[PDB]
């Protein structure tokens, strides 16, 4: 759950602050964890969806790492990361989906979805960012 | 064998560790800590110098004016080469950085004050003079220069002297004054500056007997971790650094005292297991009985290997059973993680087809290299004991336990191995093997192999107090570690003779030997000292590879920046690296964040590239070319000059995108059809003080020859530089024709002297005092080494 | 409109952000945008209103960079910071009130003002920031 | 009252941004501030209540300060963050249920509680942060 929040948070700031023309600077310190990020999520494998008319989607990622050689960010460096951000929100959004869907009268605060039963372990909780919401 | 020692050639190839292994020690103990450097100057890019201005219509007036000239203006030419000299101010002011400022050893006297007077340079009481002297500054700024005074407070440790000062050298200044790696040191931070275990030791006494005043300060050593990880993909770097810690914690170990007297223990070895008897030699057998050349260096290289995690080969004769038999001990003493796969397999089922199989009845075991399982782990599961089983069950699953203690990751032994407890169940399971009759073994060969069980089998307190005391200075040096603890498979190996394992198990006495503290002390400065040398590079290694890659510089070839970091951590052969691993070690150089302190500078720099190259006087950064006759411009600096203020309107062509690509295309179109244009560079001119060669329109003729030479490094423009000092002014002067010029040189004045804007005070400390080593200030002493305990404080080596 | 942004959300953060005493690694990140905003605003020349009451204001900008040297923002720094801040302040308030005014029944979603005409170059790209809002 | 908006704004983004696992980049200019409102607030003894059944509390600061040499936060760090937040949150609580109880006919606008006299000096104004609501 709280690695879910650090998913979106993380992808919400990089629709925000990695923009075109924009400086450096003000991207240093997000660029490191978006590839912290995608060095977490290689070479993982998930499935979202199963129940109702929920559609089944396999999840798999091989991505690489973005550059942090810019001075401003050119427009080469916002589509491969709108690329990688369009695929990771749609992740996101499939898991937010299958997780709201799902409901347990025994522990209900515990996760139900089997993706977010798998992000729940350490291997994933250096994705962790701030829990500021 | 001579295939045997190329082909170890070409594996030792690419393997940057140096060829005497053992003087690699000198390398690594001459690391020493980065010295706290003290600056003696004010860094002054600028300075003020007078020049001859010229009022509007080309007289000289009868004054000069101070402005700001950069002092030692060697900008090159060309937009590449001139950022490629701020990358090389960059690391000029990297190395003449200073750590702390004492701005009292630079304070001078002012020569004018009617107190005393003290400002901070010898340059800036120059300049003082200059200004105090002249007859054209203010009366306000003149009174003044003559009544500011110095704040010196003996309280407080601050002192605030005035300085003339550039705001960009101000800059500069105040980041070395503000942020300066410089802070108090007492005896409670010495205290926790020594390991944990050696603070929470019996076994060393350490307090302070050297008083520290207010005025001691340090640097820390930046014990940060590693951020680059050599131990998975970097595995020829990882060999390197494992031989030299494994070198470096060889000199450390201590050496045996009061061993066994090796005849009288070679005489009862070679009188209890008979040979003479037996037909397979005499004499190899005992290769065992060395003092110091065999056991003491036995005890070294398993210390040594289990504290650089560097991995081990088993050399062994397989009739030589002796030797297997002290390989029992080897095995459960320690880790298996540490010895390499097959010589851990080979000498594993080697002890099982020659000991243990032919004890119990069984028929010997065909192994299968394919499968996870050791002949141990195979064995227990077929042998069904409960004392040989609980020996074998231990060595399956004795490896090593992660954990960070203080930040940094150990590999650590179990309770059983470090209290040697262990060792009353190994000896539980051979003299087991010894009232063991053998069902087909010929009986001389078995008396003898029974015999030479009860050879080990009777050193049962000899070897527990062994490996209590093997594994107490395994964990008095463990404390001494400053990096990760990784255990990671080695390429090369080092290679342990069991005859060396048999000759320590036979000959150790009762005498504990512990490293004293001051070879306990200075395996941790070198430790220290090596980790500092390594983070200091790699945030040396950052700041200029990303320097250069802002700063556009991408002729720099980044492989030269990687060589030239791995030869100062001074432990490798640069020119034996692989070319992947040095290619991977610069794409991993590249994702880390600069230090803030270089990322500061970068930013200091940066910014000001544009103030510096655009005052520089030896060149012009681009020329405009209209094809009418616009005016000459007049200016106070250089009288009429054709300066352009801006490049808007016309076409700017970069000229170092131009030199790139060599296809021309434009500007030679441009320069055919007569177009304007707007060249922009940094080419060095001609200034030029002839109103002839202005009538002449001489401009328009230095253009033709980037079409003729397809090359615009020799374009050398012309700056029209007229004036009453011109001696052909007189055309300017009689006659009524007003000054135009073809083509513009597009050039920045320099800025003009404002002591308003240029009068700084600034702030630092009075008389402190930097120390380096750290650890003369403990006072050292241990208890007499019979008393010696261990962590549960019973007596290591109880056998007394 | 991306940069109306961006000049816009550099001041709020630099009236939030740039304040007395403040610690310099709270704000080393906003010093470089706000230079590289003053780097790429000077040498342009603008002119808002003309429609209504709204007065024609004509808009010049020649201002130094802000120090990178301190330790911890002292008030001198404060004061030349809240000077240049006020001057962009009023320029972007009369940018904004000269756009709101303004209305086109062609192309609506481009940009109607001289102004935000001029500020849509890629000249005027690198003062882009994080667009949150 | 600018010094105590810092103490919380730090201790409301401590709690957010200093988690398990977190990348130190995306926490390494707080640390520095938290690490100044440390140095600032050691030595100074504060009293707050005293008025009703407010009961009176008096606040003694002594912390050492946080560790700035980690790569991924493990929970040593943030088990020791949180007995410091918890402790200047208990502070600032107390603090500021001391200035909301009272009031002055004379200058309301000046603080009225005895701590946030003492908040009020230079010695604390190197607290100050951001302040952005």
């Amino acid at each position: 759950m709280d690695v879910l929040y650090s998913l979106s948070k993380t992808l919400k700031d990089a629709r925000d602050k990695i923009v075109e023309g924009t400086l450096y600077s003000n991207v240093s310190d997000l660029i490191q964890q978006f590839n912290q990020m995608i060095i977490t999520m290689n070479g993982n494998e998930f499935q979202t969806g199963g129940i109702g008319n929920l559609p089944i989607r396999n999840w798999n990622f091989n991505f690489g790492l973005l550059g942090t050689t810019l001075l401003n960010l050119d427009a080469n460096y916002v589509e491969t990361a709108r690329n990688t951000i369009d695929y990771f929100v749609d992740f996101v959004d499939n898991v937010c989906m299958d997780e709201m869907v799902r409901e347990s009268q025994r522990n209900g605060i515990a996760p139900q979805s089997d993706s977010l039963r798998k992000l729940s372990a350490i291997k994933f909780k250096r994705i962790n960012f701030d829990n500021s919401s | 064998e001579h295939q045997k020692e190329v082909q170890y050639e070409i594996l030792q190839k690419t393997i940057p560790t140096f060829e005497p292994k053992e003087s690699i020690l000198k390398k690594l103990e001459d690391i020493k800590p980065e010295q706290a450097k003290k600056q003696t100057k004010l860094f002054r890019i600028f300075e003020p110098k007078q020049l001859p201005i010229y009022r509007a219509n080309g007289e000289r007036e009868l004054r000069n004016r101070w402005y700001w000239k950069l002092k030692r203006d060697t900008l090159p030419d060309g937009d590449y080469d001139v950022r490629e000299y701020f990358l090389n101010l960059y690391d000029q002011v990297l190395m003449e950085m200073p750590d702390y400022l004492l701005l009292k050893d630079m304070a001078v006297e002012n020569k004018n004050s009617r107190d005393a007077g003290k400002v901070v340079d010898s340059e800036t009481a120059a300049i003082c003079d200059a200004i105090f002297q002249d007859e054209e500054t203010e009366g306000a700024v003149r009174r003044f220069i003559a009544e500011m005074r110095q704040r010196v407070q003996a309280d407080r440790n601050v002192v605030n002297y005035p300085s003339i000062l550039h705001p960009i050298d101000h800059a500069f200044n105040e980041y070395f004054l503000q942020h300066q790696l410089v802070e108090p040191l007492n005896n409670d931070i010495i205290f926790n500056y020594i390991p944990e275990r050696i603070r929470n030791d019996v076994n060393y006494i350490l307090n302070m007997d050297r008083n520290l005043p207010s005025t001691a300060r340090y640097i820390r050593p930046n014990l940060l971790q590693d951020r680059l990880n050599l131990h998975d993909n970097f595995e020829s770097l990882w060999d390197t650094i494992t031989t030299s810690n494994y070198i470096l914690a060889r000199s450390v170990v201590p050496d045996l005292k009061e061993l066994v007297s090796t005849e009288a223990q070679i005489q009862k070895m070679s009188q209890d297991l008979q040979l003479e008897a037996l037909t397979i030699q005499s004499e190899t057998q005992f290769l065992t009985g060395i003092n110091s050349q065999a056991a003491n260096d036995c005890f070294k290289t398993l210390i040594a290997a289990m504290l650089s995690q560097r991995t081990m080969s088993l050399d062994f004769v397989t009739t030589n059973y002796m030797s297997l038999i002290s390989g029992m001990w080897l095995l459960t003493v320690i880790p298996n993680d540490m010895f390499i796969r097959e010589s851990l397999v080979a000498c594993q089922l080697a002890i099982i087809n020659t000991i243990v199989y032919p004890a119990f009845g069984m028929q010997r075991m065909h192994y299968r290299n394919g499968d996870p399982q050791t002949p141990f782990q195979i064995a227990e599961q077929q042998i069904q004991n409960f004392q040989v089983a609980n020996w074998l069950h231990f060595v399956n699953y004795n490896q090593f336990r992660q954990v960070v203690i203080d930040g940094v990751l150990n590999q650590v032994l179990n309770d059983n191995i470090r209290n040697g407890h262990v060792v009353n169940q190994l000896m539980e399971a051979l003299m087991q093997l010894s009232r063991q009759q053998f069902p087909t073994m010929p009986v001389d060969y078995k008396r003898s192999i029974q015999r030479g069980i009860l050879l080990l089998s009777n050193r049962l307190g000899q070897l527990v107090d062994l490996t209590r005391l093997l594994s107490y200075n395994y964990e008095t040096l463990m404390a001494c570690i400053t990096m990760n603890m990784q255990h990671v498979q080695t390429l090369t190996t080092e290679k342990l003779q069991l005859t060396s394992v048999t000759s320590l198990c036979m000959l150790i006495g009762n005498a504990t030997v512990i490293p004293s503290p001051q070879t306990l002390f200075h395996y941790y400065n070198v430790n220290v000292n090596f980790h500092s040398n390594y983070n200091e590079r790699i945030n040396d290694a950052v700041a200029i590879i990303t320097a250069a890659n802002r700063l556009n510089l991408y002729q720099k070839k980044m492989k030269s920046i990687v060589e030239d970091f791995l030869k100062r951590l001074q432990i490798f052969d640069v020119a034996r690296v692989p070319d992947d691993q040095m290619y991977r070690l610069r794409d991993r150089l590249r994702l880390l964040p600069v230090e803030i302190r270089r990322l500061d500078i970068f930013n200091l720099i940066a910014m000001n590239m544009e103030q510096i190259e655009r005052a520089s006087d030896k060149i012009a950064q681009g020329v405009i070319i209209a094809y009418r006759d616009m005016q000459l411009e007049r200016d106070e600096m250089y009288g009429y000059v054709n300066i352009a203020r801006n490049l808007d309107g016309f076409q700017q062509i970069n000229l170092e995108e131009l030199m790139r690509s060599g296809d021309y295309a434009q500007i030679t179109n441009m320069l055919l059809n007569n177009q304007p244009v707007a060249l922009v560079g940094a080419l060095p001119f001609i200034t030029d003080s002839s109103v002839i060669s202005l009538i002449a329109k001489l401009d328009a003729t230095v253009f033709a020859q980037i079409v003729k030479l397809r090359k615009v490094d020799t374009l050398k423009p012309i700056l029209y530089k007229i004036n009453s000092d011109s001696n052909d002014f007189y055309l300017v002067a009689n006659y009524d024709w007003i000054p135009t010029s073809t083509t513009k040189v597009y050039k920045q004045v320099p800025q003009q002297f404002d002591f308003r804007a240029s009068m700084h005070m600034l702030t630092s400390n009075l008389t402190f005092t930097v120390y380096s080593d750290l650890l003369a200030f403990v006072s050292a002493d241990t208890v007499e080494p019979i008393n010696a305990v261990a962590f549960d404080n019973m007596r290591i080596m109880n056998e007394l």
